[PDB]
């Protein structure tokens, strides 16, 4: 889990033909500008505890029918 | 290698420099300027025969061209077995001529730097990153025992530091024991991992003009002017090739065999 | 050194300590959800 | 050149043949027909690689190509200490195979020849005139003892008698002793009064395809085919590469380094 903390950059979100302008974040209308990701290079280095035999698996597939009252 | 056992008495040969001069050739590398200079299409014959008037077989002799020092630096190829580079001098361009001299007057046994796939450091001080190419610009990001950076972060080359930027040739020398993260111009530029050996004897440097700025060794305690480093003030170049043709006895008298067993790929000019 | 290790730490007959370094990149994207 | 004594008792030495690839090389000698039929912009880099499983470093082995027989005829420059030519066989230019393998395996010591100025003659069976050049076409008129042709007319250059044309490497074998007037195309070849010294035991000629015709020898009684005389059959190149790189030890065992002192200083391949 990366974190990322956030500073409002020079371009202003706002609508137009409409009573708000000049207003500094980022809106939930259009987050991605029609790009189809947001790439960022990153490197970790972690320690983890694992099974000596590199051949054990963790279950990484999943059948969910959780939410049955939904 | 053997020990060679010798007796204080033996006698002195005679003198070997007639044989050497006969079975061996010699290389001078000058600026194109001085061609310029110059202004004459058969400076090349004129020198030759000179040389031969000092004693050197006709066509022992091998007149070598550069641009400029700059140019000069992207892998050199010394030919002949004795060869001297007259090196103009330019005081916006000290370390760089420094630089030239510390890869032409040692020897340097290099491997290949695949810096996408490897972090490197240098295990002594005899280890360096000799970087040759049109375009040398060279970021460091020393890293931790985690391999992720002090001062710099791995993937943001802004943050790296600046260790050469826009050169045809640099010798790098970073804090031994430590791993770095390298961002080198790999499209024009060429980066090994060296070890000097030691003086390479058959190479030897005329600095036309200027004063002693040469540093052959990246040690700031030593500043050491070994023979092979000449120095000669000038005005004109017709002068210049006139007091190396002259004095070529003693400016060969500085300068011995190679000696060295190599395991590269370059030509040679020999007899 | 490299910039994708698979170092090794400790290890027992069962179990060990794996420091893995790696380069990633990471492709995110947003979620807009719109009730009108 | 001394003597030397020794005892048929002295142990022999371990195989050298391992340091002397380490400290020798291999310049492999191909058409340019072979490189057409290879089709591949790295064999060059493949069969290096084959050659450092059989043992030589990398850098080592050079590759050089020429058009064919006769455009290679003309000064060729052989540069590493172990030379392998690659000469394909043609039922119509033997006496060119056979020109340029007596060139290339044998030691030539060769002086200018003046045609215009001076008569020539050769003082003994050792003695040749070797002319190359883009076009050789030499005509002789052999003189008596009063400078005056036989069967031919000094002044006259027609009445002489052809002994080249158009050709890119000829060796001229006269009768001894006679004095000759030469008429060449100097403006177009180059002949040279030449005497055979010995073999030049670090050159083989792989004969590829054919049958055994090269004669290296102008004495019609002698048809050497010495142990550096090789010839393969062959239907493609890529096998005849493969049989040279898997035998180089023997093809290097049935050669010997050069051993002759060259007066001359020319470009050469040296590790
Ligand atoms: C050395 O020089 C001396 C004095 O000229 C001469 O007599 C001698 O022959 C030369 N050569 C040798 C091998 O001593
Ligand atoms: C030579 O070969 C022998 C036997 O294979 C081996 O013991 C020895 O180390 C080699 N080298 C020398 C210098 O004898
Ligand atoms: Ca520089
Ligand atoms: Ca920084
Ligand atoms: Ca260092
Ligand atoms: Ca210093
Ligand atoms: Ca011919
Ligand atoms: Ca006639
Ligand atoms: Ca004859
Ligand atoms: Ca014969």
């Amino acid at each position: 889990r990366f974190r990322f903390r956030l500073t409002v950059e020079e371009p202003s979100f706002s609508i137009t033909r409409t009573r708000v302008s000049r207003l500094y974040g980022l809106p939930a209308a259009n987050p991605n500008n029609g790009k189809e990701y947001y790439e960022v290079a990153g490197r970790f280095s972690l320690i983890s505890l694992v099974p000596s035999n590199d051949d054990y698996q963790t279950p990484i597939t999943n059948s969910v029918t959780v939410r049955q009252d939904l | 290698n053997l020990p060679i056992t010798g007796s204080m008495d033996t006698a002195y040969a005679n003198s070997t420099q007639e044989e050497t001069f006969l079975t061996s050739t010699l290389c001078l590398y000058y600026p194109t300027e001085a061609a310029t200079e110059i202004n004459d299409n058969s400076w090349k014959d004129t020198l030759s025969q000179l040389f031969l008037t000092k004693g050197w077989p006709t066509g022992s002799v091998y007149f070598k061209e550069y641009t400029d020092i700059a140019s000069f630096s992207v892998d050199p190829q010394l030919y002949c077995d004795y060869n001297v580079v007259l090196m103009k001098y330019d005081a916006t361009l000290q370390l760089d001529m420094s630089e030239l001299a510390d890869l032409i007057l040692n020897e340097w046994l290099c491997n290949p730097m695949d810096i996408t796939l490897y972090y490197y450091q240098q295990t002594d001080e005899a280890n360096k990153w000799i970087s040759m190419g049109s375009s040398c610009t060279i970021k460091v990001c020393p890293l931790n025992t985690q391999t992720l950076g002090i001062g710099c972060l791995t993937t943001d080359t802004a943050t790296f530091e600046e260790v050469a930027t826009a050169e045809k040739l640099v010798i790098t020398d970073v804090v031994d024991g430590v791993n770095h993260k390298l961002d080198v111009t790999t499209a024009t530029c060429t980066i090994r991992n060296c070890k000097k050996l030691g003086p390479r004897e058959n190479v030897a440097v005329i600095q036309v003009g200027g004063s002693d700025v040469l540093d052959i060794t990246a040690d700031p305690t030593t500043a050491p002017q070994t023979e092979r480093m000449m120095r000669i003030n000038w005005k004109k170049w017709w002068q210049v090739f006139y007091t190396v043709v002259d004095y070529v006895n003693q400016i060969i008298q500085a300068m011995s065999k190679r000696s060295r067993s190599l395991n590269s790929a370059a030509f040679y000019y020999r007899i | 050194a490299q910039a994708n290790e698979d170092i090794v730490v400790s290890k027992t007959s069962l179990w060990k300590e794996m420091q893995y370094n790696r380069d990633i990149t990471i492709r995110f994207k947003f979620a807009s959800s719109i009730v009108k």
